[PDB]
RNA sequence: GGGACGGGUGAAACAGGAUGAUCCCGCCGAGACCGCCGGCCGCGCAGGCGCCUGCCAAGACCGCCUCUGUCAAUCAAGGGCGAAGGCCGGGGGCUAGAAGGCGAUCAGACACCACCGUAUUCCCGGCCGUAAACGGUGCCGCCCCGCGGCCGGCGCGCGCGU
């Protein structure tokens, strides 16, 4: 029943892949594709996963997800898609004694992308504290609830793609969680678990132009 | 195979791939993968390297069905790998089995590049039942 | 008789608690009454530590953990010796 | 996409595979569930209670030179609630899984182990009224060696620290 067939890759091509302007290194690799008989629209919708150290060589622990949307002069550009942490970072937030917070709430933008977001939060422990537990009563954590609630409406309220991106290379969105928490109380871990992309226009063309080749812009 | 069929020199930076490692308790499968994976350059098992089907998940049949693996891959042109290491999951063990230690020394010492490394094992936030009932195994 | 004032157990103020499964036969056991340890360690183990930091590209890399709960029953607890039976006025004591 | 086994066990064998399986990625559908934090923490008359957002009523405690003036304790009869399983009538139909079937093991094995799988497990309305329903210790009330931990509220002192 058994057949041979023949060696598939004596009729495969490789091509490069690009990422937006944010990020000094922008060859994320090659991709092989089988030759038509097209590559270009096969070829027109795949997600890479790159570190963010590696696009831009505190890094380590935070991965993009990048999808193409246009392939020209044999070679694919790609846009945001969604951001996330490392699974070994995530576990090690976890310690006993603590109080855990986890937020999620859906942001539009200008552009028509839809995004939810996740942000996570912990206690610490007071410097001259006798107990050992960090646990903390009710009324303070629905002051940290709202808090996180407030500052990402007013810091992520109004905002574009490419400066969304732009934040989320720096941490400046998670320096002002931090900030307006620590005014209540001693937080441990403040940052965004990660990003998706829940409803998003049909055709972006403007927006690749955009954040492709965009150096000043 | 012709350069056309191979990945592009560049010094820029080397030919990096995807390897999935899944270390199962009764079976190993090394697989590789471009940056994403929708294709395909080199899958093995340890079920084809032996005979005794509770020898499958052993180490030495990983480090065979590695080194067959690198010369395909390096016949292809691929040189340096990243690395998902999975289990089972989904209401299981979650630990590994014995054949992913093999597979990480095998290829590194088969001249294969080394960069980044993940925990790929599927984890939910629920649970459905899983099986053996309230006692257990009963043995 | 009575063998211990807990009952074997760690239930205050309470009248039940939720459940979980063991991890190596399934069963289900109360919460309060399974065993539980945290665990830290590396992916690759330590011989191969220095292998894997040689082989690797990025500088400074750090090698990841696994950090996981592992729960047993009583009877799978004895027979893979995570607990010991103890001589009568030994079952007082409580640190690890 | 790729090309030969995969599953499972102490070891195996039944079921899956050139109709391309296992494996990788993406999308779609439905229904369950609420993890690591999670505890000699807490709430509730008990049985029991853990996703986001919002709504409705309730409750013990603490603090008080606020009101009434014995209005209380316990209880046959009577009334209400009451785990899981089970039943009646409608919905829904993914996991697991009594019954049933099949492969091993055995002297035998219709059991323990492997696999398939019906009722059931989920929702609504209504019956049943039982549990190692356990702190195996009835409710109200007074005195009582000493040390220590945790939870909630209040007050005091200072060099202002939870
Ligand atoms: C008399 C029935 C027992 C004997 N058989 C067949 C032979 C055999 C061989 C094994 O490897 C040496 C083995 O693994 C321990 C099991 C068996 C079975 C097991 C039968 C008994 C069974 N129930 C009681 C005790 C027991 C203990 C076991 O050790 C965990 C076990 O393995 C799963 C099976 C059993
Ligand atoms: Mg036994
Ligand atoms: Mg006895
Ligand atoms: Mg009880
Ligand atoms: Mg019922
Ligand atoms: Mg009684
Ligand atoms: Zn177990």
């Amino acid at each position: 029943t058994q057949r041979k067939n023949p060696d598939p890759y004596l009729k495969k091509e490789w091509y490069p892949v690009i990422a937006p302007a944010h990020f000094k290194s922008r060859h994320i690799g090659q991709t092989p594709v089988t030759k038509t008989a097209v590559a270009t629209d096969v070829i027109n919708h795949r997600v890479y996963e790159v570190n963010l150290g590696d696009l831009n060589p505190l890094n380590g622990n935070t991965k993009f997800y990048l999808q193409t949307q246009l392939v020209s002069d044999g070679k694919c550009l790609t846009n945001f898609h969604g951001m996330d942490i490392t699974r070994h970072k995530y576990g090690s937030l976890f310690r006993k004694g603590c109080d855990c917070i986890d937020v999620f709430m859906d942001i539009p933008t200008t552009d028509g992308y839809l995004l939810r977001v996740f942000v996570i939060a912990f206690t610490d422990r007071f410097r001259f504290q006798r107990r050992k537990n960090c646990h903390v009563k009710g009324r303070v954590i629905r002051m940290m609830r709202a808090g996180i609630y407030e500052t990402l409406h007013n810091e992520l309220g109004k905002v574009s793609i490419p400066v969304l991106v732009t934040k989320l290379s720096n941490f400046e969105v998670n320096a002002k969680l931090t900030e307006a928490l620590q005014k209540i109380t001693m937080c441990r871990d403040v940052m965004i678990r990660r990003v998706k992309v829940v409803k998003r226009p049909r055709n972006t063309m403007e927006l690749l132009s955009t954040m492709h080749d965009s150096n000043q812009v | 195979y012709a350069p056309e069929n191979l990945p592009a020199k560049n010094n820029n930076s080397e030919a990096f791939a995807v390897c999935h490692i899944y270390a199962g308790k009764n079976d190993t499968f090394i697989h590789v993968t471009d940056l994403s994976g929708r294709e395909t350059i080199g899958r093995v098992s340890g079920g084809m390297k032996v005979k005794r089907h509770c020898d499958e998940p052993s180490a030495y049949a990983a480090m065979q069905a590695t080194q067959d693996l690198i010369e395909i891959i390096t016949d292809r042109g691929i040189t340096a790998v990243h690395i998902k290491i999975r289990a089972d999951g989904g209401t299981g063990k979650r630990v590994y089995g014995q054949g992913g230690s093999a597979a990480i020394r095998a290829l590194v010492r088969g001249g294969i590049k080394i960069g980044r490394i993940e925990d790929s094992t599927p984890i939910p936030t629920d649970r459905t039942r899983h099986k053996g009932g309230r006692r257990g195994r009963r043995l | 008789p009575v063998k211990r004032r807990n009952n074997g157990r760690s239930k205050y103020n309470c009248g039940h608690t939720n459940i979980v499964r063991c991890q190596n036969c399934h069963r289900c056991v109360p919460k309060d009454k399974v065993i539980k340890r945290f665990t830290i360690r590396n992916i690759v183990d330590n011989t191969i530590a220095d292998d894997v930091l040689n082989a690797c590209v990025i500088q400074g890399f750090a090698i990841p953990k696994l950090y996981n709960k592992v729960q047993y029953c009583v009877s799978c607890s004895i027979h893979n010796h995570i607990v010991r039976v103890r001589s009568r006025e030994d079952r007082k004591i409580r640190t690890p």
